RNA sequence: UGACGGAGCCAGCGAGUCUAACCUUGGCCGAGAGGUCUUGGUAAUCUUGUGAAACUCCGUCGUGCUGGGGAUA
């Protein structure tokens, strides 16, 4: 997450030019879309539907998230970003 | 209502269940002892207290934050 | 597997408080925090100039 | 004119005075018998000075223990220490010394906190 | 002697029609008379509520009010032989002894207890040591003040100990008498307040008849245990609810 | 000196000094079918109409010692071995009786199949403790040596 | 007193070491009579499920469970 | 129960924005006190 | 069915059987399983038992009917100076 | 001390003052109490009695 | 590692003629000062000594949390 001056954004690769370089990191890393497309794959695969799978995702900052199988992940990207910000800042997301 | 104290709720005769409903439905007629069965003020006094506190700051020599 | 949807507020700010839909608990809680911080600040100021 | 022997047992703040005299065989704690010592899962902590050496030692003496202070487990520990060192002291005084230090060997081989309490603590590391 | 007249009825009508409207007294539901006597009744206020017997109007039924029973030391005999008897099996809301009563209810729990029950009835043996157990809330005034009951119908003689038994028809009997009749507590001065009637359970002629009942019983020559207390000339009555003024009756 | 009576959804241990219920087991979830004491009398098995053989200890109805999830049909007869003390025979409306070990109550130590209709009775042979005489609704008192395979009566 | 020298706890009796390890959480620190009571109950039902010595059962449980190698994270 | 149906949208904040003996005797005792 | 053995009885061993018709009957497996006594209850007798061979006390026979009720029948079982003188 | 002030703001204004009873027992206002509004804690020379009146002379 | 409801039983500190509420409804006496009596509500870590709580034992129940203005008794 980043505070923007009154806004909290998930650090995408495209919502900025140089927020990552004003913090220090490189543009070839700020990739939340690929954990989005992996959440889509694991949460639409039939083994999740039969309930023989659980997902844990973990960040480059070592922040471990347990992803339940029953979650209806938002299929578009910016809903996912706005959801992931409240995940990182409320520590829990309700049904 | 004379129904068994240890029967379950499925095993009930219909006269016994309607006897339960009757006993609940007219309780004072059945001489049941009647002991068996039984907002903005904060907002307005709080605005007066914040009025009081504003007056108390301004009679002294204060500032906000 | 049953499929529930995740409850969240879009355009979040964790420092800002959430939207309780009532205006007679949210506003009295706002003026609770206002009354507490202004009371503590005022009487701290007057006890330090009393010292 | 009667033989009598008084000993003391102590744990954390419990105290237990045992009077041993020549009698019929009756063991009493606070007036009630020894088989009514609570909390009843430490009744064998009270019973072990008896069963360690056999009830034929006790069959001619009669002990009585007055216990005061402490909590439940402090009281059963002061009771068993009072019973043990009272029986040893009666056997030193009015029965023979051979039996006295046989009883001392039995109680010390089980645990010598039946006879010597841990008294002064702590350590400055 | 007999006092029942149009001034008394006028006062009670006016007070009823005042309490059915007056918003500062929308909670008090009780009619009390204030007997003003001339001479000072000399007997000191111990807090034993003596019973004024009414003749033809039971003013409270013993089943539509919460009853707390305070018993002797072990309370096992009283609790079982009260609760599993079917004569008194549904009569008492709570039966607790003095020991665990003062274990459980202390402090603000006593205000909750006072707001919880509506008739405090205690054993006559342990009644006298209630005022430090129960607090000052029960004894400031008299509306939840505890009543004595005997439980055994056995007298105590010297040199021999009372056998312990309780009698549930007797406890129902005197609790029926307690909720049936009304009660007064004497004092040293001239004033004396008695609750007679209710606000909507009772009507004006029955309240007047039991008022006159209490006048007879307090001014009487006989009943020198309980009722011979107005030994001189009674001067006035007033009538009030718990937060009203005092509407005067029988100005002598 | 006690006898366990199976009514529906409660098992009542009566005593034989006063003939009244001393103890009662109420916490079943369907109709309870079988109730039997172990050979030593230390514990009690009860077969249920959901296939959940609950074994309590006798003379304490509050400690469910274990609960075997047997077959999905109603288990109808449950009893411990008469010679052994740690195997429990439960037969159900699955046409198969089972010898569970009450240490390993996840899989049965023998699964006596071979029946064609609604096994309702067990017995054990009182001297040879390998021999289980089961009985079903097609006549045919089948009986099994347990040292062998167990899917075929001898 | 089994915690004032280095290896003296190696001869506290093994039922007591099991009891002392049983009474540790945030909830039941110090409740040794509760832990003694539940060790008494669990030895009763070990004997009633497996007709053998529950002291032999707990001795065997120690000797089976205690590992024989392990990895330390190298610097 | 969602089979690629996803979670639904939520409406906007501005979408939720744009949418007598008594009285005689009590005055008698009052005037009695004031008379004294 | 059930069966008792060597209990205190003239019948050395007994097999009693319960048969859905009110009747529960006892057969003696020594003289070729002949019937010897029987009881009749008020419904279909669904299960029966008797107290076992080492009961040593009050000896019981219980039969539980399909009607919802149960029947139990039982058979039941100066001074030291003066004495020293 | 019960009522010589009406609120914690007044006691905060008058913290640290010297008070005394009518029996000459000196003392000093230590801290405004929290729960009742005009009450405070004072520390005296020795144990004052319930029958006394504390006093703050001011001009 | 629950929820009710009883029973059992165990301390150590602490002894200044000192220790401690408030707001009311009314009656009478008194010149007033005030006294006494009566009454309802709010607050309460009880009041100086006896005693604890956790604990032990016994009966009953039985393990997916919560809201106000709308709707039916």
């Amino acid at each position: 997450t980043h505070k923007i001056s009154d806004k909290y954004v998930l650090l995408n690769c495209d919502d900025h030019q140089g927020l990552l370089k004003k913090m220090g990191r490189d543009i070839s890393e700020a990739r939340p879309d690929i954990t989005h497309q992996c959440l889509l794959t694991l949460l639409d695969s039939p083994i999740n539907k039969a309930g023989k799978l659980q997902v844990y995702i973990q960040t480059s900052r070592g922040i471990l998230i347990e992803v339940n199988p029953t979650v209806r992940i938002p299929r578009t990207f910016k809903r996912f970003s706005g959801l992931m910000v409240q995940l990182l800042h409320k520590l829990s997301i309700r049904s | 209502a004379d129904v068994d104290l240890h029967k379950r709720a499925g095993e009930l005769t219909q006269e016994e269940l309607e006897r339960i409903v009757q006993i609940m439905q007219n309780p004072t007629h059945y001489k049941i002892p009647a002991w068996f069965l039984n907002h903005t003020l904060a907002n307005n006094v709080e605005s007066k207290l914040r009025d009081d506190l504003e007056r108390l700051k301004k009679i002294r020599a204060h500032r906000g934050i | 597997i049953p499929t529930h949807a995740p409850k969240y507020e879009e355009n979040f700010n964790p420092d800002k408080k959430s939207y309780d839909p009532d205006r007679t608990r949210s506003e009295i809680n706002k003026m609770k925090a206002q009354l507490k911080k202004e009371r503590k600040f005022t009487m701290k100021e007057i006890r330090k100039d009393a010292k | 004119a009667v033989p009598s022997v008084q000993t003391f047992g102590k744990k954390k703040s419990a105290t237990a005075v045992a009077h041993v005299k020549a009698g019929k065989g009756l063991i009493k704690v606070n007036g009630s018998p020894i088989t009514l010592v609570e909390p009843e899962i430490l009744r064998f902590k009270v019973y072990e000075p008896l069963l360690l050496v056999g009830l034929d030692k006790f069959s001619n003496i009669d002990i009585r223990v007055r216990v005061t202070g402490g909590g439940h487990v402090s009281q059963v520990y002061a009771i068993r220490q009072a019973i043990a060192k009272g029986l040893v002291a009666y056997h030193q005084k009015y029965v023979d010394e051979q039996s006295k230090n046989e009883l001392k060997k039995a109680f010390t081989s089980y645990d010598r906190t039946l006879l010597i309490a841990d008294s002064r603590r702590p350590e400055p590391k | 002697d007999i006092i029942k007249s149009g001034l008394a009825e006028k006062a009670l009508k006016a007070l009823i029609l005042q309490c059915e409207e007056n918003p500062s007294l929308k909670n008090d539901k009780d009619i009390h008379i204030i007997i003003n006597t001339g001479k000072k009744m000399g007997i000191n206020r111990d807090n034993i509520p003596r019973i004024i017997p009414l003749t033809k109007y039971k003013l409270f039924k013993p089943r539509d009010l919460n009853i707390l029973l305070i018993t002797k030391d072990p309370s096992a005999l009283y609790r079982e032989t009260l609760t599993k008897d079917e004569h008194t099996s549904e009569l008492f809301k709570e039966i607790i002894s003095v020991k665990n009563l003062r274990r459980r209810f202390k402090g603000s729990k006593l205000t909750q207890l006072y707001k919880d029950f509506d008739l405090v009835v205690a054993d006559y043996r342990v009644h006298h040591l209630l005022p430090e157990v129960l607090g000052s809330r029960f004894y400031h005034g008299s509306k939840k003040l505890p009543y004595m009951i005997r439980m055994s119908k056995e007298v105590k003689l010297k040199r021999q100990q009372m056998v312990e038994k309780c009698d549930p028809i007797y406890v129902r009997a005197q609790l029926r008498s307690i909720c049936k009749n009304t009660s007064y507590i004497p004092n040293n001065d001239n004033c004396l307040s008695v609750r007679v009637g209710y606000i909507q359970k009772h009507s004006i002629p029955e309240i007047l008849q039991n008022i006159q009942d209490t006048i007879n019983f307090l001014t009487d020559k006989s009943k020198r245990p309980q009722g011979g207390v107005i030994k001189g000339g009674i001067i006035s009555i007033f009538v009030k609810t718990s937060n009203s003024t005092s509407l005067p009756i029988y100005q002598f | 000196h006690d006898f366990a009576v199976t009514s529906s959804t409660r098992v009542q241990i009566f005593s034989s000094r006063t003939r009244q219920v001393i103890k009662t087991f109420s916490r079943f979830k369907d109709v309870v079918y079988s109730a039997s004491f172990r050979s030593d009398g230390k514990l009690l098995c009860a077969g249920d109409a959901t296939g959940l053989v609950s074994v309590y200890d006798s003379y304490n109805p509050r400690t469910i010692l274990l609960s075997i999830n047997a077959s999905t049909h109603p288990t109808h007869v449950t009893k411990f071995h008469t010679q052994d003390n740690k195997i429990l025979a439960t037969a159900s409306d699955d046409r198969v009786t089972r010898l569970w070990d009450i240490s390993n109550a996840y899989e049965p130590q023998l699964e006596l199949t071979g029946a064609t209709d609604y096994v309702r009775t067990l017995s054990f042979i009182p001297a040879a403790p390998h021999l289980v005489a089961t009985g079903s609704y097609d006549g045919l008192i089948r009986l099994y040596d347990t040292r062998s395979s167990g899917s075929t009566p001898i | 007193r089994y915690a004032n020298k280095r290896f003296r706890k190696a001869q506290c009796p093994i039922i007591e070491r099991l009891t002392n390890s049983l009474m540790m959480n945030g909830r039941n620190n110090g409740k040794k009579l509760k832990a003694v009571r539940i060790i008494k109950h669990t030895l009763d039902i070990i004997n009633v499920l497996t007709d053998q010595n529950p002291i032999q059962v707990v001795v065997d449980a120690i000797t089976n469970t205690g590992p024989r190698e392990d990895t330390t994270r190298v610097g | 129960t969602d089979r690629f149906k996803g979670d639904d949208d939520i409406p906007y904040k501005e979408r939720l924005f744009e949418r007598d003996y008594y009285q005689q005797v009590q005055r008698g005792k009052q005037d009695k006190k004031i008379s004294r | 069915l059930d069966y008792v053995e060597n209990f205190d009885s003239p019948m050395q061993s007994a097999l009693i059987a319960s048969s859905l018709d009110g009747h529960v009957k006892v057969f003696d497996p020594l003289d070729n399983f002949q019937v010897k006594f029987g009881w009749k209850f008020s419904g279909p007798v669904l299960s029966c038992a008797v107290s076992p061979s080492t009961a040593q006390g009050n000896r019981h026979l219980v039969a539980g009917l399909s009607s919802g009720l149960l029947a139990i029948r039982t058979k039941k079982k100066k001074s030291n100076n003066f004495q020293r003188m | 001390i019960k009522d010589m002030f009406s609120s914690a703001m007044e006691v905060a204004r008058f913290e640290g003052a010297q008070i005394k009873t009518v029996s000459g027992i000196r003392g000093e206002i230590k801290r405004a109490l929290s729960k009742p509004e005009g009450h405070y804690r004072a520390a005296f020379e020795d144990k004052i009695l319930m029958s006394d009146i504390v006093i703050l002379r001011s001009w």
